[PDB]
């Protein structure tokens, strides 16, 4: 988050507008990462964060999880245009609906 | 190079402890299924 | 996420008898069940709360459901028309299932399972409280706070200020 | 299935809304595809109760540019494009085309249902818009309701002060 | 804050307009603030009397309204990717964002707005447009770390600001393009440090508050006014018009100390490739200053005679004085000023 | 495609040079040609607009080419990377200026402002400096950046402690 | 001595005498300041430079208030300036290691024969 | 006088707020009281809360009869 | 001797950022876990 | 990419939004009629944003407020165009 120069009273109005505090899979990913921000300073936490930054990021982002996940569709489609797979076998047995 | 649960041997989660078990997302969970059980899931609240 | 290294159970161990019964049937034996099972119940989401490891509470949830089948052996051995009665009732009364229209049927039921059993409907209210347990698991989590021994410093309000050499040194000492 | 069906509409109700050229036209584009970005918001959401509000903030703002437009623009022309209605009928079964043929298991947003959410997640089973909505009015982010208060009131006196009521009425003179 | 009681409303209501962007740790917060700062400017702006007046009432809401839509457009994309208010590594993103308020703030590139919209306001508007407008934009480009897209706009400022003001005789529209070269002048030094920043905003605002009122005071609007201009004494009004010179950094007088701070730090930063094309343009922003001096520095005039005397407000006056005496010899005061140590 | 000018010697790699140069040509050209298109010429039709697009640009693609190719032989003819080439390459781009401007003075007069720019250039190249270095002090404070603060509400409790850790 | 320490560079110890132009330029450079100042407004409003003399010692006496209180919140600022640099040096004697002063005996550096 | 003139000529805003001035009273007696009841400690709970018997929480449960 | 060895020791600050003196940027997390108080306190008072 | 599947559409609404912004209309409601169309797709970015947190949509109100202010205040300020020109048209005021 970014670092207001002025600092005065207001931005306590502002502060906590938007945050992951609040019932999240990524309350405490955000709070270490952040910690060590705090810990370091702005500048140069961005090059002591190198894991906490990459795992909040996985953890909201979710790029580097729905960038696996095409890639296993993709390649079961591949696959079949291919031959190498048949239309009665194409899919695996589906989960069942009372879970995750 | 595709390593089971990881992209291409990067774990997704370099901080988290060891066997730490992590819910994978909704779509991931149905990678290998077809579009009709995901939306018989996902829909039930609208209807279809 | 899930990688070979990941350790889940083989899937024998997860096998179990399971209840596979309706809604209307569940919430019929609700307020008994609930005064029998509630040991095992506060065990098993006690930890599912402080862990949230669904693999390390397999143990206790075997316990919860094993309770579950066990209550209605009970109920099938010996109220089995009443019951049937109330559970009818509760389901094809109301799209809700609410139990403020099937007083009557239930107060059949309540009379049944306190004649065969001895036990007693605990009031509306008793299982919305707070249930306060004794752990068995005996193993509450730990608290730590995290070190950093090369945070930036800064200037200590000890530290002694004395004059500048030769004051703002700019151009001029101006 | 309809998501996709969505998206095409969307974008199709955007590309002849570059070319209307008559505010009505331009406006009956708008009103249409209000609805139907409202439909798209409440369907990666735990309730539909933003597409509502947006639904009646947008209508508010629809009927007094009417009021305006009847007032300042009234007099202008439409003009059929035989470029555009097969333009946008071409790329419109085109896409719906590609909707029937798509993974669309691919195509869904990652974003979490009120069904996309696990059965463990104790905060789910509470009222539709309880939690989501809560910190609006809780501190210290209540504390920015208060300043909207303030700044719509204020607004309030901008316009009377911009319009200057008394010297008169509005015509296109 | 001139006329009535609501006037005097609007002019907070801009003041906590700016302090809630530039006191907001999060872009979306920041975004806020600038709604609040547009709506408390227009209706400031905006005067019936003044066909011109209004025009310039629209120009700028549309100018501004683009500028905060594209603002959160880039903000809502640039925490899309990386799910927090700061960019680890700048990329193209970040370029949209300073994009946006190089426009909110009229830098070189998409400054054209800014003139244009100058004919139609009051002296007092132009100086709230000026100098507080600029602070809130200015004071977000020191988050974002893009070099190229700055130092562009530096370069761009500077000669299209000078070149520009050669060619005007109406004040309020040749301020204008005056502004527009300090404003190079911020983002060079924005590049470097903002307390450089924050102090040279402080001595160019200085400056202009100073110039603003003297027009202000004595309603002058076009050059041929100030040749027709009546004072008592030529030799007072020799000396007003040589703030002009600060204006222009001359160093005999108080306004090249803030021109000089940003030289001994740009140079420091070894960015003398930069002064080169910054100081030299100056000098045609400096030319057309003693355009105006044409009407002091020679001091006896064929003038119009049907005027003897002068109408002016005190406290104004009173007001500009004793800024005037500061802005020709506030430079024995650098030894109080402990800010550049 | 990306090829950089000063990747290899100055007498080396025409193919390279060329593509590096009329980089920056196309690029400035596009930039100034969409102003001239709609801010001060204004060109009606879809035809006559792509002739400011190659009016403007298309000559500037002429100089960058004429640069490096005289750049580049005369490095080679003379036996020596020195400043007098790219002096020698700065007039052959000028030249270039006055037929595109049909101007004989404004051809060779421009060709001495770039004769002299190109020789600055060179000139960086040779001492080891840069035009646009990248800022050794960035300073993002005063001397009191972390006391001055005047927030009022109660900061809770920390959550890291600076001490070594205790196990 | 023969040793380059930066922090011996650094601390001071006393030797120095400020000058005495050094306490009394700041506020008697604000007084002749405030006082020339309200000689201007008379003279901007044609009124005898020297009538109402009020408002002369006015702003020569804000001058000289406000030019003491700013100059001791100065030496402050530099005091603490220093003190900085003295901490920062002794957290990373790594980077600013002492050095041997060489004398020309030990050094050989071009000459310019002007001819 | 003026409660007078009011009465008279828009009595709906003098009514309604008479009533309104009722809300903030009632309100009042309310919140007062909510926290003479430490109401804030709810006997009955949104969902499966379960604590530890050694937990500070625990001490507090709010004992009531039905 | 002193001007040389400031300018050095003012590079070497803004190099690493190691210091709170200039060329460090207070990043302030206190509002975060503000919030997670807040959220804290209306975990107890959810319940009727 | 995920920004394509997922965050390319409404992006590509979104410049579509202001090429209708700046294209020649003769009537100013014309840039009102486009201002409104944008708003609406930056309400759904946002929203996308939004609800990759769990329970932020909150903000959506915040966001909606300021929206319609613009709204209302681009309004008031065509009103004040037609008592000083008589008319809104883009062509009628001082090409300065
Ligand atoms: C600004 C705010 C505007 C708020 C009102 C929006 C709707 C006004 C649309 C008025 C009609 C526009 C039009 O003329 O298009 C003709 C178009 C055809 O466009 P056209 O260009 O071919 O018409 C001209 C024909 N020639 C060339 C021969 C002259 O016809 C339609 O299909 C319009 C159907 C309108 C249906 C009625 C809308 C009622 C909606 C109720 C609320 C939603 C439920
Ligand atoms: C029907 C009208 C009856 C005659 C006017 C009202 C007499 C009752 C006096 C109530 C207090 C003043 C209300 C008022 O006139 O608006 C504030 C008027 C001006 O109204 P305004 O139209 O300029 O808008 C005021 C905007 N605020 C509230 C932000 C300042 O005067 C003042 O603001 C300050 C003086 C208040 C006391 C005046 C008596
Ligand atoms: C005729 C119109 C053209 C005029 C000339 C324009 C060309 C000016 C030179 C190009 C810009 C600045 C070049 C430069 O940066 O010089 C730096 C040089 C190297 O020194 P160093 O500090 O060690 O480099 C960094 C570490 N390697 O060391 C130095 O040169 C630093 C000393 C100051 C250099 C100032 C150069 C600018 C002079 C502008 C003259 C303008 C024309 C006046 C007539
Ligand atoms: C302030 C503005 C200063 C502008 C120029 C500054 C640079 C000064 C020229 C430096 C220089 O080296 O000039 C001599 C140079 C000859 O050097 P060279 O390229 O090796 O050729 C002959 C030896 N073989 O030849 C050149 O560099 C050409 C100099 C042309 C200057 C025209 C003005
Ligand atoms: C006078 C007008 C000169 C316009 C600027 C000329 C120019 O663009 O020169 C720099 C350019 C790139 O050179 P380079 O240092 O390799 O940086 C590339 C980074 N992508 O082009 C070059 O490769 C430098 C070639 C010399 C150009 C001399 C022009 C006089
Ligand atoms: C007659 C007019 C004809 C029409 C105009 C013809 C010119 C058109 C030029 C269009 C292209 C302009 C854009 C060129 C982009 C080049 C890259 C850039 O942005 O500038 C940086 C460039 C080199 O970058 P640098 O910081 O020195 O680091 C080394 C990189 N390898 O910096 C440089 O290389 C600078 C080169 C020029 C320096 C001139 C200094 C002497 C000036 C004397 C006057
Ligand atoms: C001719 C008049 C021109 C006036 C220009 C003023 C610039 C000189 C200045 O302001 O500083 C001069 C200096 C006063 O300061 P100093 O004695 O050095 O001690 C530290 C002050 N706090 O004192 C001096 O250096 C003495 C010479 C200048 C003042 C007499
Ligand atoms: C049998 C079935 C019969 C069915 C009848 C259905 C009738 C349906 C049609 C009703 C519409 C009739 C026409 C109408 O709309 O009248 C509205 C009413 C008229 O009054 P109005 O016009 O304002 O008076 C003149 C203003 N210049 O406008 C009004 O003024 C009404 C305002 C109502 C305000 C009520 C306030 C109540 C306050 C309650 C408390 C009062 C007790 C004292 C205070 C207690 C404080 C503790």
């Amino acid at each position: 988050s970014l670092t207001p120069f002025l600092r005065l009273p207001l931005t306590d109005l502002t502060g906590c507008l938007i945050n992951h505090q609040t019932y999240d899979k990524c309350g405490k990913f955000e709070m270490k990462m952040m910690e060590c921000f705090e810990a370091y300073g702005l500048e140069r936490g961005k090059r002591e964060c190198a894991d906490l930054i990459s795992d909040f990021q996985e953890c909201v982002g979710m790029q580097k999880q729905l960038m696996r996940f095409h890639a296993m569709r993709n390649e079961r489609y591949k696959q079949w245009l291919k031959g190498e797979r048949k239309g009665q076998e194409f899919f695996a047995d589906p989960p069942r609906v009372d879970a995750y | 190079g595709w390593e089971v649960g990881t992209w291409y041997g990067e774990p997704v989660f370099k901080t988290l402890p060891e066997d730490t078990l992590v819910t994978p997302i909704f779509k991931e969970f149905y990678a290998h299924s077809d579009w009709k059980s995901y939306a018989k899931r996902a829909h039930l609240k609208l209807w279809s | 996420v899930i990688t070979n290294n990941t350790t889940l159970p083989e899937e024998s161990e997860l096998n179990v008898q399971e209840l596979n019964l309706s809604s209307a049937a569940l919430r019929a034996g609700a307020f008994h069940l609930g005064k029998q099972c509630e040991q095992a119940n506060n065990e098993f989401m006690l930890c599912r709360q402080e862990l949230d490891d669904p693999r390390a509470c397999l143990a206790e949830g075997k316990a919860v459901t094993s309770c579950a089948l066990d209550f209605f052996r009970k109920v099938k051995k010996t109220c089995h028309e009443e019951f049937t009665q109330y559970a009818t009732c509760l389901d094809k009364s109301s799209g809700t299932m609410a139990f403020s229209h099937c007083r009557k049927t239930q107060g059949v039921f309540d009379k049944c399972i306190k004649d065969n059993f001895d036990w007693d409907r605990p009031s509306y209210g008793y299982f919305s409280r707070a249930k306060v347990i004794q752990s068995a698991r005996e193993a509450p989590k730990k608290e730590e706070k995290v070190s950093y021994p090369d945070a930036t410093p800064g200037l200590p309000e000890d530290y002694p200020k004395p004059p500048a050499k030769y004051g703002s040194r700019f151009h001029w000492l101006e | 299935m309809i998501q996709l069906m969505l998206y095409s509409l969307i974008i199709t109700t955007s590309i002849i809304f570059l070319n209307m050229i008559h505010p009505l036209a331009l406006g009956l584009t708008l009103l249409i595809q209000t609805i139907f970005v409202c439909l798209l918001t409440g369907l990666m959401t735990k309730s539909f109760w933003y597409s509502y509000i947006l639904f009646l903030i947008f209508l508010g703002g629809m009927l007094v540019l009417f009021i305006y437009v009847t007032s300042l623009a009234s007099n202008e022309m439409f003009n059929l494009s035989m470029k555009l209605t097969l333009f946008s009928s071409l790329i419109l079964i085109f896409m719906l085309i590609l909707s029937f043929i798509m993974d669309k298991t691919s195509s869904s947003l990652f974003l979490m249902n009120n069904d996309m959410q696990s059965i463990i997640n104790m905060n789910s089973y509470f009222m539709e818009n309880s939690l989501s909505l809560n910190k609006l009015y809780n501190f210290p982010t209540n504390f920015i309701t208060i300043l909207l208060m303030n700044y719509l009131l204020i607004t309030l006196i901008v316009i009377v002060k911009i319009t200057k009521l008394f010297k008169g009425p509005i015509r296109m003179m | 804050m001139f006329n009535n009681s609501s006037k005097i409303l609007f002019i907070t209501i801009m003041i906590i307009g700016t302090l809630i962007t530039v006191t907001s740790n999060s872009w979306l917060g920041a975004w806020m603030g600038l709604e609040i700062n547009l709506l408390s400017f227009i209706p400031l702006l905006s005067d019936n009397n003044n066909l011109m007046s209004t025009e310039a009432s629209l120009k700028y809401f549309l100018t501004q309204v683009l500028a905060s839509t594209v603002l959160l457009f880039s903000s809502i994309l640039l925490m899309l990717k990386n799910n927090m208010n700061n960019e680890i590594n700048e990329s193209f993103t970040s370029m949209i964002i300073m994009s946006a308020l190089l426009l909110k703030s009229g830098a070189a590139p998409f400054h054209f707005w800014f003139p244009n919209m100058m004919e139609g306001l009051t002296w007092m508007n132009a100086l709230m447009l000026m100098t507080w407008q600029k602070i809130a934009p200015l004071m977000l480009i020191s988050y974002l770390n893009i070099k190229y897209l700055l130092l562009i706009s530096v370069i761009l400022s500077v000669i299209i600001g000078a070149i520009g003001g050669l060619n005007q005789t109406s004040l309020r529209k040749l301020m204008a393009f005056s502004s527009i070269n300090h404003l190079g002048w911020m983002l060079s030094s924005l590049m470097i440090s903002e307390s450089i920043w924050l102090i040279y905003f402080f001595f160019y605002s200085f400056l202009s508050f100073v110039l603003t009122f003297m027009f202000n005071i004595f309603k002058l609007f076009h050059l041929n006014q100030l040749f027709s201009w009546f004072v008592n004494s030529k030799i007072l009004k020799f000396t007003l018009f040589m703030n002009f010179l600060s204006l222009g950094g001359l160093p005999p007088f108080l306004g090249f100390l803030p021109k000089w701070l940003v030289i001994q730090q740009l140079t420091l930063c070894n960015q003398y490739f930069m002064l080169t094309l910054m100081m030299m343009s100056t000098l045609i922003t400096l030319f057309f200053y003693l355009r105006i001096c044409y009407s002091a520095f020679m001091m006896n005039y064929f003038e119009n005679n049907w005027i003897m005397k002068m109408n002016m407000n005190s406290i104004n006056y009173n007001m500009y004085m004793i800024m005037t005496f500061f802005s020709i010899f506030g430079l024995f005061l650098i030894s109080l000023f402990y800010f550049m140590f | 495609l990306r090829s950089k000018y000063y990747d290899h010697p100055d007498g080396e790699d025409a193919f390279g040079k060329i593509v590096a140069t009329n980089k920056y040509a196309v690029s400035a050209g596009v930039a100034w040609s969409m102003f001239d298109v709609l801010t001060l010429s204004k060109p009606q039709g879809y035809l006559p607009t792509l002739g400011r697009f190659a009016y403007n640009t298309g000559p500037l693609m002429g100089m960058a080419t004429a640069f490096t190719l005289t750049t580049l032989v005369a490095t080679n003819a003379r036996g020596k990377d020195d400043k007098i080439n790219y002096l020698i390459g700065g007039f052959a781009a000028g030249g270039v200026f006055g037929a595109w401007k049909h101007n004989h003075v404004a051809g060779l007069c421009a060709g001495l402002f770039l004769g002299i720019a190109g020789v600055i250039k060179k000139m960086s190249i040779e001492q080891g400096w840069e035009f646009f270095p990248n800022t050794p002090i960035k300073q993002y404070g005063g001397l009191n950046i972390a006391g001055n603060d005047w927030t009022i509400m109660a900061d809770p409790p920390k959550n890291w402690t600076t001490e070594k850790p205790k196990e | 001595s023969a040793v380059n320490d930066p922090l011996e560079l650094l601390t001071n110890k006393g030797t120095h005498e400020p000058s005495f132009l050094s306490p009394i330029w700041n506020p008697i450079a604000c007084g002749v300041a405030g006082v020339g100042a309200a000689i201007f407004i008379n003279w901007g409003f044609r009124k005898p430079v020297f009538s109402g003399i009020q408002k002369h010692i006015a702003f020569g006496a804000i001058g000289v208030g406000a030019g003491a209180y700013f100059d001791q919140k100065r030496n402050e600022y530099l005091a603490k300036r220093d003190a900085v640099l003295r901490h920062y040096i002794e957290l990373h004697p790594d980077d600013f290691p002492v050095k041997e002063r060489k004398t020309y005996g030990q050094v050989l550096e071009s000459w310019v024969p002007v001819r | 006088s003026l409660l007078k003139r009011a009465w008279n000529e828009i009595p709906d805003i003098v009514g309604g707020s008479a009533l309104a001035l009722a809300g903030i009273v009632m309100a009042t007696i309310g919140v007062a009281n909510y926290y003479a009841k430490d109401g804030d400690n709810r006997r009955y709970k949104l969902g499966y809360v379960v604590y530890r018997h050694d937990d500070p929480r625990a001490l507090k449960v709010r004992n009531d009869e039905d | 001797q002193i001007r040389l060895l400031e300018d050095e020791v003012r590079r070497k600050m803004s190099e690493r950022n190691d210091y709170q003196a200039y060329y460090y940027r207070p990043s302030v997390a206190k509002y975060h876990r503000i919030s997670k108080e807040a959220a804290d306190e209306l975990e107890a008072l959810r319940g009727d | 990419m995920i920004m394509i599947l997922y965050w390319s559409l409404p992006m590509i609404l979104f410049i579509l939004g202001l090429f209708c912004f700046v294209s020649n209309r003769k009537h100013l409601l014309s840039m009102l009629l486009s201002l409104e169309f944008i708003v609406l797709m930056l309400f759904f970015m946002l929203f996308i944003y939004l609800n990759m947190l769990n329970y932020e949509s909150y903000f959506s109100m915040m966001f909606l407020t300021f929206s319609v202010c613009e709204g209302a205040l681009g309004l008031s300020i065509l009103v004040s165009m037609i008592r000083t020109h008589g008319n809104d048209y883009f062509q009628s005021f001082s090409i300065m």
